[PDB]
DNA sequence: CCCTGGAGAATCCCGGTGCCGAGGCCGCTCAATTGGTCGTAGACAGCTCTAGCACCGCTTAAACGCACGTACGCGCTGTCCCCCGCGTTTTAACCGCCAAGGGGATTACTCCCTAGTCTCCAGGCACGTGTCAGATATATACATCCTGTTCTAGAGCGGCCGCC
DNA sequence: GGCGGCCGCTCTAGAACAGGATGTATATATCTGACACGTGCCTGGAGACTAGGGAGTAATCCCCTTGGCGGTTAAAACGCGGGGGACAGCGCGTACGTGCGTTTAAGCGGTGCTAGAGCTGTCTACGACCAATTGAGCGGCCTCGGCACCGGGATTCTCCAGGG
């Protein structure tokens, strides 16, 4: 698996900014948003990996993702 | 290795952008596609530990959490843009918002 | 959430109604400021300078 | 005492010149006059020459 | 003679260098203490405060205000300005979620 | 006790902004800083008041303020 | 903290040195981001555009 | 250059299907409920004593205010290149469908070390105290910033020279 | 004899550079006040023991995520037209930087007093635990209806063109 950071497409980031009420979207916001999302995923998925390794499980459940989001003050409901 | 190689409508910018803002702000469905985000999640996870799997619901929760976090970050970025007497966002506004947030 | 559903005139409570109920109330906004609600989006508000 | 007393052209000397730092005071005893504060410091230094 | 007449900004930089390396408390102790007393009077009329409690409140408030001023200055530089503004403070509080 | 919000004087706010590396300080930001400080104190001191009321005490100790700041993610050391 | 105290020509650990040690290390700054340190101040860093 | 009338296209209210997730029902069983019984944390009474509340001298660094001006906040103009709306053709997304095989979930046998005591003792805590580095103090001394004077480069002007 | 072109001369200003100014960096002198060492305990963890219970491990099982396809229409992406806005630049100004006069309260030190938190008994209901029991919560099945979907139609707000 290589070049998967480009899976988050440019109109996907455009629609995400449209949900946030952004009037105009620059052409350099896409790489920065991809980097921010990569950093956030590299934190949350790593925390979920530690949670799964603690429980002697080989696949990561949604509850561990919920715990990893909750421990950083970003708690998620519905899972 | 062995190889040598009549008049169109012409909508002005901003009005359709506000139309999309109104359409997606009242909307509910997920903006980011499923499999590209899932493949990015697997690619990120393979750097930490190999032979790892994610269930469908865990990918769903990660996608919704990331979408909400990026929507809040874009809201703060747009607020800083209007705060800087602008309607176009810049990556330095995103960096400033991340610095203020402490992350 | 029922009031928000009646404003949208829907009978069944959907996560959009719950997200609107949390974000509309100021007390619930302060209580759940660090809370992410799935399948709910955000408030449909527009800045004053955005409209032409 | 007073508000203006200096042997040279005064600058509202107080027994120290106002509007100046503390490292400019001299306490010598000479012939001191007022002359309406050297006629309003020479009518504002020749109206800001 | 003429006065030295420091240009606007040099004494600001001198104060920034002086206070960024000194750990003394900038807010005076008694006015902050009395502000704490009248704030706590709205919740409990018969209440007392230890000296170290006022010390901790003063240090926490000073650190929070210094962080808010840092965010305000960074937002001002982001907004092509060097003067901190109340709208910059409002933006910093809204991004931090305290507004 | 009235009008003690003016006890946070103008040079105190000046020094507070100088610690934060601020070049220029406006004339209208003193009232805004006083309001922000009033809101922060009306949160923290009220939390300490609740702690002291639960602690069967009538004097607000430094420790109660310490966990009152800790519970909001603003933990203070040294008291 | 001892390194910061030697940088300040000090042989006794003062909370200014502890604050400098905490905020200088990136890992300690991220770990103690939600931490208030008494009698420590902040880092003596000045922005590039602030210089004359 | 601004106001007003007519129409293209995204959006909103509405009639009909139905369907697949939501509401109600059958057990029943495992977690919720009832009664007694103690160890025990907790409510209450008296002592106290060490830290906080109120007022006082005083003095002195901290703070309000007024005069002045120059960095900077704000209003205004252009522009061009950066982003948006849309035509078109690829492009991978999602549901449709199929097995797989590691892997979550459950049940049971067993086994070590953790719950809980007994005793003590050696490391941890209260108190006393010589002490050694930090702060006050001040002439001396950095140290960079502000400003005055001069150096040298650039544009404007005038005198001189050749040509028609 | 008149005039354009050329070169020297003086005027003007940007800027490198040196000197004065004032708030800090240091060099002792000396206070000084907690810092850490020593002492005396003494109160909590460690050796050792009793007992047992929840996980390590094995087995099953069934379940659910990954690979792996065509299909098809939603949409990413390339590109043309163009359009309104970020920013360089310039001008107005005022309002906030700098500096002391003057006032004014912050803080150091002192004294008195009680507001009340530990501290020690005391006595008392209260919740974990053990028999004994029991009743609707939940998995699952039957039913059913609210809004996604599909169009149909429509008001309805928005842009383009004409007139004053």
């Amino acid at each position: 698996l290589r070049d998967n950071i480009q899976g988050i497409t440019k109109p996907a980031i455009r629609r995400l900014a449209r949900r946030g009420g952004v009037k105009r979207i620059s052409g350099l916001i896409y790489e920065e948003t991809r980097g921010v999302l990569k950093v956030f995923l590299e934190n949350v998925i790593r925390d979920a990996v530690t949670y799964t390794e603690h429980a002697k499980r080989k696949t990561v459940t949604a509850m561990d993702v919920v715990y990893a989001l909750k421990r950083q003050g970003r708690t998620l409901y519905g899972f | 290795r062995q190889s040598t190689g009549k008049k169109p409508h012409r909508y002005r910018p901003g009005t359709v952008a506000l139309r999309e803002i109104r359409r997606y702000q009242k909307s509910t469905e997920l903006l980011i596609r499923k499999l590209p985000f899932q493949r990015l999640v697997r690619e990120i996870a393979q750097d930490f530990k190999t032979d790892l799997r994610f269930q469908s619901s865990a990918v769903m929760a990660l996608q919704e959490a990331s979408e909400a976090y990026l929507v809040a970050l874009f809201e703060d970025t747009n607020l800083a843009a209007i705060h800087a007497k602008r309607v176009t966002i810049m990556p330095k506004d995103i960096q400033l918002a991340r610095r203020i947030r402490g992350e | 959430a029922g009031n928000a559903a009646r404003d949208n005139k829907k009978t069944r409570i959907i996560p959009r109604h719950l997200q609107l109920a949390v974000r509309n109330d100021e007390e619930l906004n302060k209580l759940l400021g660090r809370v992410t609600i799935a399948q709910g989006g955000v408030l449909p508000n527009i800045q004053s300078v955005l409209l032409p | 005492g007073g508000r203006c007393l200096a042997f040279h052209g005064p600058l509202m000397y107080e027994a120290h010149y106002q509007g100046w730092k503390s490292s400019w005071d001299e306490w010598v005893g000479y012939d001191r006059i007022r002359a309406y504060n050297e006629e309003n410091i020479a009518m504002k230094k020749r109206l800001a020459n």
